[PDB]
């Protein structure tokens, strides 16, 4: 239950002691736990008790934090849920979990879109930071190109600038020119001067402007992160690895690694350091010291694959994850936005659908494509995006997934296309449906219609509809009958007439693993011409006998 | 087995006539087979020894 | 107590064939139907005439 | 060799993937334009197996062509359609999870591996708090629990061995840091000389699973899994339907509604999304799995549109529906069938009627299956013409069957034995089943067109077994006690009464002939009374014949019964009346001394002698059978009058509205009893007008009185309703009513008398259509703790034995030693000095003649073998039952008496509780058990006696098993009498008589306790309260004291022995003449002393009483609940005390709910308290001071205490005494050796009370066939172990944790065994009979006790 009291506490700028029992959590009784969790309730909410102030309120302006980012405004969470009622259900809990966000709407996730973008379009400055990833950004299209004749393959579902959609393909080719200058001078007067050394740093944030127009498909973006993630765990594994070594090998703890590594990380320089501190520890190293450069050199060989150097890495990699810190809390809390206006729509299509219950859940991840393409840079609103978009998330979450059976969506919907319509036909003719009505109702013959209706509401056994007849099931798995007609109507069409005994098997594959036309047959027939076909059907009117079947009827049943 | 669930028992002792040898010839009691997956399938693990 | 009354027959299948699995039926008799005894029957034990 | 049993544990994450080959992963089963069932869910080929037989998806291999193989096109197995049977799949939890039977399963079991809050345990699996996990750099500690906003700064100085986490997670991480080398050896050392008891109550429950654990090889792991093992499709059949519609139920149905919540959750955290998301899917995963597994429990279900829930996994075991009752147990079985019951009077006793098209249906593998055997068809096909046809060669084909074959036939609910039985084909006409008139009454066969069902067996063992084991012919007899049940049946026995009764004028007044042709000759009867010397012959035990002759007085019916008699037992059985009351005990003398055969045949041949001349003795019911006393007329004249002036007292001021009630009621009894009186002079003899030459003044030809005489089917309580007054009625409420039916059925009943006594018969009815619910259900658990006790053994060492007696009630001898003890083996080498000084000794079988020597020096205590005086390992010795009842023989080695016993109860119970209550429209009752008249000329001989004098006026008989000897004039016995102590001659030895003449009598309740000395009164072996209560009225002031026992006593005095006495002027013994010994009278409990000491009496001479409603064979009764826990074994749950010390009792001591009582001891210094229930009524406050136990309250004693301060013999001679007393007043004489099972298991357990170094431990309870490894090596290797003993667990907690374990889980609350049988990890041995019935195999009874004996030679091999 918790919300009451934390809430109108932070209305009131202050709290007193005793208003716990005013404001009460309608959860637990925990009176004597009071006395140190008051402590994070205060360094955000400070206030305490005695009879009466006259000039004295300014306390909180020297003694409070100030952004409410992640802390007790979030994790508050478990001290929120705690008490789910032991036997009743999620139509419960979510309740509480929504004690949360109130209704942070109409403007307040619209900052939450600001902070996302002050996310994202600063992580872009970082791309044009790390020297590797402006690197591999331009080895996307340099892949590519290199084979004098293309058009499409890394061409194609790249390039993708959101620079509000305004280019043209020249404009979209000055992509790889006018960034690819900036680039190609930057790239090493990084090493004139020094690393941000006058210009250096201006060069670096020509660059880092320039970039803000490459803004991106999300996963071409996150493909430049993680590409930045990646290269910054090529050394934070190293350290993990090195610091674990200077505890495992060397039993110099924590502090001591930092107190060596952190201002010449480069080389065994620093290991070397180790050994002249002297101290037990340093001491055995003078028969151990070989398998510690067996390691340090490949923190070594990271500068010696780019270029870099760890002075680098202390801080571009770092910048990075200051917008990612904004980016993935705004595409987070732009979820936590809206959690409500999912329920209102989600719980329209849960009225006994398949369960009262699930599709708010599969709403709540329908949400994530809407928050990632949630285009306010056109003007409208996030309402107005989950009418459409959540809202369909919620209708497919039970129309053909959690079925027995699941088609096309068009011919899923149009079974229901006619559900709809039968409200005409259960009262205008009205005593009884009639599928002859429905004809009219649609202007299209039944069996056509019917082309869903036979299989798609619930399968009958259609092996691989009719083409399982000549499917990877011709094998002896099926033929070995084949070759049980064939000899039945070989021992009858051998018996018939001397004459008559040849044609009654061409044209469709009947006798013969190639069943030809008249060349080869008419050779071992002689005498005369088409005869050789006629006779194919002229069984139909002397062999009228029906008993002329007595031997050939079984195939259809082994 | 042989009047029930068991399809080797009571497809073997309704030919038994044939052999003459009138006997039971039983396989597995297919609903006990059925109980040994099916508590498996609650997830209790049950399994058996020789003598 | 077993006339047919509704033809819902059903033909059957066994369809190995081999050159030494082709026993009998598939070479030298009873090359016609295997149908399966499946239209609808009167009861071992009921008697009386069709009415409608 | 075999295979030997089964052994439990739990699904290990890990261990489910040697059975198992991935994710279940999506919803569906088929994809629009291909019936190929869905590739990846739940008929997912790739993980469940192929399709059509043998097919995969995709193609290539199908047909039996393609076999052993996974096609590469969709990646799927090429196996067979029934691998979707066992080919398992699983589903990854994105959680740890529960898993219901561990938390909803009360006791539960999560909470036994924590030790912390079981209400709010689920809510961290629910994932809502955080908890302390691990660490050595600690400032907080291990089971500590959290919210989650703090953690921070310390990680740089203590952040290196140390961490604490969430939920689920967090319980599942913590369960990885005991350690079982250091843990369950510490858990034991306050064994020693501490160890407390609630705290006990609870931990042991822990204790003894961490224990289990250890010796069973079990994980906690399993109890928060992180894996769901998905059921194989072919145990929730995946298939389409011809309709276009699909197998899509319910255990197909929840794991698509596990999968999208499991598939969520994953996109969720695959996501990093929202953790709010993510905690409510955890959540809602929980409940999805939870209802999977057992649907409701989880204080909700899962459902759908026709609002019904889905059927769980737990749904196949936990409750009715599940596969040990519904598909193992019993199950559906081929080569049966079942038909409407009919009367077959020309089948002989081991045969059946069955229509020749139903023996064509049973006997079709005969059939299709011989005439490709002799050519006698062409093909199996071709016979489809001649088969069904019933063609010729049929026939040949099954006399090579029916010539000699066994048949099985069955009259289910088969509550008793005899409801399935073994027989031999005859071919018939029609429809029907054909049912030979013998066994009908051993069905109790029904015929308002309910059925019997049929059994073909099939292999030759089954036959032989049938023809030896379940033939009607070699099963006679009543397994409770030895009379014929497979028995001359319901008018069989009015044509042999009818042929053995005699008339005045009688066509024949004294006459004779042969030749039933004489019948046609002018002049013959059946009720002609002949005379005849009939020599006449009697087989000794040695196999000579004690040959006779003698004069007869007799019939021509009489005469003809001596073509059907077997001649080696004498004609002068014959010379009485051949009612039910009387037919059975020729049967039964013919099965003590000739054999089998003889018995047989003179069964049999008495059937057809029935039918012959049953109908020709035009027996009735018609409006002239209903004769009317007259003399009804001046009994209205009385009774009606009565009332008249007691309805006027009332209202005048001289009795209130309510006694007035009783002074009524009463007087409506008494006019039905007045009534009563002149009814049978007018039934049985009013022929009166003067004679000579008029008045046949003779014992009446009514039918409706030979409908009862005969024993036929009438009784006192209907002829009372068709010959003078249908009298009195229960309401709904049980109690009579002030508005009487004076009138009989011919005299009419008006609207008002129909309409009062239909409430009382709908009352009657309905419990008749409901109580017997609260007997089946009972007998359905019974079985489960009855089971294991085949004969399998012959002495088993237990050189002790129950003291049993004859049902000497103090004051009535309702059962001699005789019935009590039939069949049963000693355990004293018992002597009693008295007529004959008899000596009997140890390991000797009472067959009844044992008894007759022990009766003639009136022997009234034998100690003897038991069922609980059996060592023996599950199966029993032979010495402990000594004679089976209904194959008739010293007990075959390999006889069930477990299962047997249970139905010798279970049946009886519920038969009564229905052929009682049916009747509920009218009440009465009618007794003549207080006198014996002697009936012809002749002598008196006083036997197995002592008797005495009085100076009250008396002769008076003083030993317990009395007869009185009717003797000819030169030495014939030709009449005895058992005769009661107490009982009044009227008669001295050698006296003489004549007939129609009264020899005893006592009063109609009661052998009155008597004297054989004069002196004062005196107690002895008695204590006020503690053996005894008082009785109180005026008229003189009076008294009585009731005797108490067994159901009664206080602890400080609970194996008392009361005993009247009689004394010299003071003190002492007034010593017993000619056995000069103690004047002391010992009785058990419920008889009521009425004289007291310093009160001076004579020699016959009374003391004692019983206020006995006799029951007996009539009037009927019915009850049941007062014996339930006498097998469920608690205390009462009101402790309303009977205090433990004398006289000095106060109260002084009060607390915060129950009173505090203050006591002591009237001579000593030392006090003591008691704890009486709140507000419990006392029957006294300051001056009402007694012995350890009188009514200060009214509260019973326990039936497990009776054990716990009397011990196993003693608690058995009581349980073996009331609830075989209630059968006895049923007229069901069980003899002892059937509910001395039921004691035998509720002692199944024995108590251990220390550790040791071998089966040892405190708070344990062991199946006593385990614990015996204490004698097994200690008496070889001495070793270490401690004190054990034996218990009596309830039949609700003694059948949870049986070793035969197979058979428990049957038992139901099949969560509380089943999760037992997972904690101790469980491995069965099959010892009992169902374990082997679960598994389809020989039971180990009988034909596989005798298969069971080669296990035993694998398991002891060397």
């Amino acid at each position: 239950q918790l919300k009451l009291l934390v809430t109108r506490g932070k209305e009131q700028g202050y709290l007193t002691y005793a208003e716990v029992n005013d404001h009460l959590p309608e959860d637990i009784v925990d009176s004597d736990q009071i006395e140190d969790i008051i402590q994070m309730i205060n360094d955000m909410g400070i206030q305490v008790m005695e009879e009466a102030p006259d000039a004295d309120d300014l306390m909180l302006a020297e003694n409070t934090a100030d952004e409410d980012a992640a802390e007790a405004a979030a994790q508050v969470l478990s001290s929120v849920e705690s008490e789910i009622g032991r036997t009743t259900d999620p139509v419960r809990m979510y309740m509480r979990e929504m004690g949360t966000v109130e209704l942070l709407t109409r403007e307040g996730e619209i900052d939450i879109a600001k902070r996302i973008e002050d996310g994202i379009n600063q992580v872009q400055c970082s791309v044009a930071e790390y020297p590797e990833a402006i690197t591999y950004l331009l080895e996307q299209y340099d892949r590519v190109e290199a084979e004098e004749a293309r058009l499409s393959d890394l061409i194609t579902g790249f390039v993708d600038p959101n620079a509000e959609n305004s280019i043209d393909p020249e404009l979209a080719r000055e992509k790889f020119a006018e960034l690819r200058a900036q680039y190609v001078v930057t790239r090493d007067t990084i090493k004139a001067k020094g690393r941000s050394h006058a210009t250096a740093q201006e060069e670096i944030l020509k660059l880092s402007e320039v970039f803000k127009q490459f803004r991106l498909v999300p996963k071409q973006f996150d493909y430049l992160v993680n590409s930045m993630r990646v290269m910054m765990d090529r050394v934070r594994t190293q350290e993990r690895l090195i610091m674990k070594l200077c505890v495992e090998q060397c039993k110099m703890p924590k502090k001591n690694f930092i107190t060596l590594f952190t201002g010449n990380e480069t080389s065994d320089t620093w290991f070397n350091a180790a050994i002249a501190m002297n101290k037990p520890w340093s001491e055995k190293l003078h028969d151990v010291s070989e398998e510690v450069h067996r390691a340090l050199q490949k923190l070594q060989q990271i500068e010696e694959e780019t270029g870099l150097t760890i002075e680098q890495v202390k801080d571009i990699n770092r910048r990075m994850s200051i917008g990612e810190a904004k980016a993935r809390r705004a595409k987070k809390e732009m979820v936590e936005a809206n959690l409500r206006l999912v329920i209102s729509i989600a719980k329209k299509y849960t009225n006994r659908g398949l369960q009262f219950l699930d599709l708010i859940q599969e709403g709540n991840i329908g949400l994530m494509k809407a928050v990632d393409k949630f285009e306010y840079r056109r003007g409208y609103k996030f309402s107005t995006y989950a009418t459409w978009w959540i809202r369909q998330a919620i209708t497919r979450s039970i129309a053909d997934q959690a079925r027995t059976i699941r088609i096309p969506v068009h011919m899923i919907e149009t079974i229901n296309k006619l559900n709809r319509i039968s409200r005409q036909m259960l009262q205008e003719m009205g005593r009884e449906p009639t599928p002859e009505e429905l004809a009219e109702r649609m202007l299209m013959p039944e069996d056509k219609i019917r082309k869903v209706l036979k299989i798609s509401m619930e399968t009958p056994i259609g092996d691989d509809e009719d083409s399982h007849l000549g499917i990877d099931f011709i094998e002896d798995t099926t033929s070995a009958t084949t070759e049980s007609l064939r000899a039945a109507t070989h021992d009858v069409l051998a018996g018939l007439t001397a004459r008559e005994a040849k044609v009654l098997r061409m044209r469709f594959g009947i006798d013969m693993n190639t069943d030809y036309t008249l060349e080869e047959v008419g050779k071992q027939f002689d005498v005369t011409r088409e005869r050789i076909r006629q006779i194919e059907a002229k069984a139909l009117r002397k062999l009228r006998h029906p008993s002329r079947s007595e031997v050939l009827r079984s195939f259809l049943d082994d | 087995t042989v009047k029930s669930d068991d399809v080797n028992g009571r497809t073997k002792m309704y030919k038994n006539i044939v052999d003459g040898n009138h006997q039971m010839e039983p396989g597995m009691p297919e609903s006990f087979n059925v109980l040994l997956k099916e508590i498996r399938s609650l997830g209790i693990n049950i399994e058996l020894e020789d003598e | 107590g077993g006339d047919i009354l509704v033809g819902k027959v059903t033909p059957k299948g066994e369809t190995q064939l081999t050159p030494e699995e082709k026993l009998l039926r598939a070479i030298f008799g009873e090359k016609a139907s295997d149908v399966k005894d499946s239209s609808l029957r009167v009861p071992n034990g009921v008697s009386g005439t069709v009415i409608d | 060799e075999e295979f030997d049993a089964i052994k439990i544990a739990l699904a290990s994450p890990d261990m489910i993937r040697s059975w198992s080959f991935g994710e279940v992963k999506k919803p569906e089963t088929i994809n629009y334009r291909t019936f190929k069932p869905e590739r990846d869910g739940l008929f997912c080929a790739r993980i469940f197996g192929p399709v059509k037989d043998y097919e995969c998806l995709c193609g290539k291999y199908k047909r039996l062509k393609h076999r052993g193989v996974i096609c590469e096109k969709c990646g799927v197995e090429v196996t067979q359609t029934k691998v979707r049977r066992e080919r398992m799949g699983h589903i990854e939890l994105a959680s740890p999870t529960a898993h219901i039977w561990f938390l909803k399963s009360l006791p539960s079991r999560i909470g036994l591996l924590l030790d912390m809050p079981l209400r709010d345990i689920e809510r961290v699996l629910y994932f809502e708090s955080y908890v302390v996990i691990e660490g050595g750099m600690t400032n907080l500690e291990r089971q500590q629990i959290l919210t989650e906003e703090q953690y921070l700064d310390a990680l740089e100085e203590f952040g290196d061995e140390f961490d604490a986490k969430m939920g689920a997670e967090a319980i599942q991480a913590l369960l990885k840091s005991m350690d079982l080398e250091q843990e369950c050896e510490q858990l034991r050392e306050e064994l020693n000389e501490t160890n407390s008891e609630t705290k006990r109550k609870k931990l042991t429950k822990r204790i003894k699973l961490l224990e289990a654990f250890v010796q069973s090889g079990n994980k906690p792991e399993w109890m928060i899994l992180t894996v769901l093992p998905v059921l194989p499709p072919d145990l929730r059949p995946l298939v389409p339907l011809d309709g276009g519609r699909f197998a899509t139920s319910d255990l197909n149905d929840l794991y698509r509604r596990v999968i999208n919540r499991n598939n969520r959750l994953k996109r969720l955290l695959d996501l990093a999304a929202p953790d709010i998301i993510v905690r409510n899917e955890k959540r809602m995963l929980q409940e999805a799995v939870d209802a999977l597994l057992d649907n409701g429990r989880r204080g909700r279900a899962i459902t759908g549109s026709n609002k019904r829930p889905l059927k769980s996994l737990a749904d196949m075991i936990k409750g009715k529906q599940g596969r040990f009752r519904q598909n193992l147990l019993g199950k559906r079985v081929d080569y049966s069938g079942r038909s409407v019951i009919t009367v077959g009077p020309y089948l002989r006793l081991h045969q059946c009627g069955l229509p020749k098209k139903m023996a064509l249906e049973l006997f079709k593998p005969f059939i299709y299956g011989k005439l490709e055997l002799r050519g006698l068809a062409t093909t199996i096909k071709a016979a489809k013409k001649m088969v069904e046809r019933e063609e010729a060669v049929v026939w040949d084909i099954l006399d090579e069957v029916i010539r000699e074959h066994p048949v099985l036939l069955n009259r289910a609910p088969t509550l008793h034995r005899l409801g399935i039985q073994a027989f031999e084909p005859v071919l018939i006409e029609g429809k029907a089943i054909q049912l030979h008139p013998l066994v009908c009454a051993a069905y109790n066969a029904d015929f308002d067109g309910d059925q019997m069902a049929v059994h073909v067996p099939l292999t030759l063992e089954a036959q032989l077994e049938a023809r030896a084991l379940m033939m009607s012919t070699n099963n006679i007899l009543s397994p409770a006690n030895g009379e014929p049940i497979i028995v001359p049946s319901q008018d069989v026995v009015l044509g042999l009464y009818y042929m053995t009764r005699d008339c005045v004028n009688a066509k024949g007044m004294v006459l004779t002939g042969p030749a039933e042709r004489l019948y046609r000759s002018g002049l013959a009867s059946l009720h002609a009374r002949v005379k005849v010397r009939i020599t006449e012959y009697e087989k000794d035990a040695n196999g000579e014949l004690v040959a006779k002759t003698s004069l007869k007085d007799t019939t021509v019916g009489r005469a003809i019964l001596w073509m059907i008699v077997p001649k080696g037992l004498p004609y002068s059985i014959v010379n009485q009346a051949l009612g039910k009351k009387a037919i059975s005990k020729m049967l039964n003398t013919c099965y003590r001394i000739l054999g089998l055969k003889p018995t047989v045949i003179f069964a049999d041949q008495i059937m057809y002698t029935g039918f012959a001349y049953a109908a020709r003795s035009g027996a009735s019911v018609g409006i002239d059978d209903m004769v009317i006393p007259e003399k009804k007329h001046e009994i209205i004249s009385e009774a009606e009058a009565e009332v008249a002036e007691i309805q006027e007292q009332f209202q005048s001021g001289l009795v209130t509205a309510g006694e007035r009630y009783n002074k009524v009621i009463d007087i409506w009894a008494a006019a039905n009893d007045r009534v009563s009186k002149a009814m049978m002079d007018n039934l049985q003899t009013e022929t009166v007008i003067n004679r000579d030459g008029q008045e046949e003044k003779q014992v009446s030809f009514n039918s409706i009185y030979m409908m009862a005489d005969s024993g036929a089917r009438g009784s006192a309580a209907q002829i009372r309703q068709l010959a003078g007054m249908r009298g009195l009625m229960a309401k709904p409420d049980g109690s009579i009513i002030e508005t009487p039916i004076t009138a009989n059925f011919r005299e009419g009943l008006n609207v008002l008398q129909y309409f009062i006594s239909t409430h009382g018969a709908r009352k009657g009815l309905a419990d008749t259509a409901l109580k017997t619910a609260n007997s089946g259900y009972l007998t359905r658990r019974l079985v489960d703790v009855a089971q294991d006790l085949v004969v399998t053994e012959d002495d088993c060492g237990t050189h002790e034995g129950i003291m049993m007696t004859p049902v000497i009630e103090g004051g009535d001898v309702k059962e001699p030693l005789r019935d009590r003890v039939l069949g049963r083996v000693t355990a004293e080498d018992v002597l009693k000095p008295g007529t004959a000084d008899i000596l009997v000794p140890r390991n000797t079988l009472l067959h009844e003649q044992w008894c007759d020597l022990l009766e003639e020096n009136s022997v009234d205590a034998v100690k003897v073998r038991s069922v609980v005086s059996c060592d023996t390992d599950f199966g029993v010795c032979a010495h402990c039952y000594g004679r089976d009842l209904a194959r008739g023989h010293i007990i075959n080695k390999g006889e069930a008496i477990g299962v047997i016993a249970a139905q010798s109860i279970g049946e009886p119970g519920t038969q009564l509780t229905m052929r009682t209550f049916h009747i509920g429209g009218a009440a009465s009752r009618a007794a003549a058990e207080s006198s014996i008249q002697v009936k012809n000329k002749g002598s008196i001989k006083l036997s197995n006696v002592k008797s005495v004098v009085n100076s009250s006026g008396k002769l008076v008989i003083t030993s317990r098993n009395t007869e009185l000897k009717l003797i000819d004039e030169f030495g014939r016995t030709k009449e005895s009498y058992k005769v009661p102590y107490g009982a009044v001659l009227a008669k001295g030895d050698g006296e003489q008589v004549a007939g129609g003449e009264t020899v005893a009598n006592w009063d109609p309740h009661t052998m009155p306790v008597i004297t054989e000395v004069s002196g004062f009164v005196r107690f002895t072996d008695m204590i006020d309260g503690q053996t005894i209560t008082r009785q109180t009225d005026e008229l003189t002031g009076l008294s009585s004291l009731v005797v108490l026992d067994s159901a009664e006593r206080t602890a400080g005095g609970k194996d008392l022995r009361p005993a009247l006495k009689i004394v010299d002027a003071q003190g002492n013994d007034v010593l017993i003449p000619g056995t000069d010994m103690p004047a002391q009278y010992f009785l058990p409990g419920k008889a009521i002393v009425q004289l007291e000491d310093g009160v001076q009496i004579s020699s016959g001479d009374t003391l004692a009483r019983i206020p006995q409603e006799s029951g007996g064979t009539k009037d009927i009764t019915g009850g049941l609940p007062r014996v339930a826990d006498l097998f469920e074994a608690r205390r009462p749950k009101e402790p309303a005390i009977l205090a433990e010390i004398s006289g000095i009792v106060s109260f002084g001591k009060e607390t915060k709910g129950k009173r505090r009582l203050v006591i002591t001891p009237v001579d000593g210094s030392d006090p003591y308290e008691e704890m009486i229930p709140k507000w419990r009524q006392l029957n006294v406050f300051e001056g009402e001071r007694v012995e350890r136990g009188d009514v200060i309250s009214d509260g019973p004693e326990a039936p497990h205490d009776i054990l716990r301060l009397r011990g196993v013999h003693a608690v058995t001679r009581y349980i073996v005494n009331e609830v075989q007393d209630v059968y006895r007043l049923q007229g069901v004489k069980i003899n002892d050796k059937h509910i001395e099972v039921i004691v035998r298991q509720m002692l199944r357990k024995a108590t251990i009370v220390n550790a040791g170094s071998s089966d040892f431990l405190e708070g344990e309870q062991v199946e006593y066939s385990r614990v015996k490894i204490a004698n097994r090596e200690l008496e070889a290797n001495g070793k270490v172990g401690a004190t054990y003993s034996r218990d009596l667990l309830g039949i609700t907690k003694a059948s949870l944790a049986t070793e035969s374990f197979i058979s428990a889980a049957s038992f139901q609350e099949t969560t509380r065994v089943l999760t037992e049988a997972a904690v101790a990890g469980k491995r069965d041995e099959l010892r009992g009979l169902k374990e082997n019935v679960i598994v389809g195999r020989l039971i180990p009874a009988g034909t596989g006790y005798a298969y069971h004996q080669d296990r035993m030679r694998r398991r002891a091999a060397g």
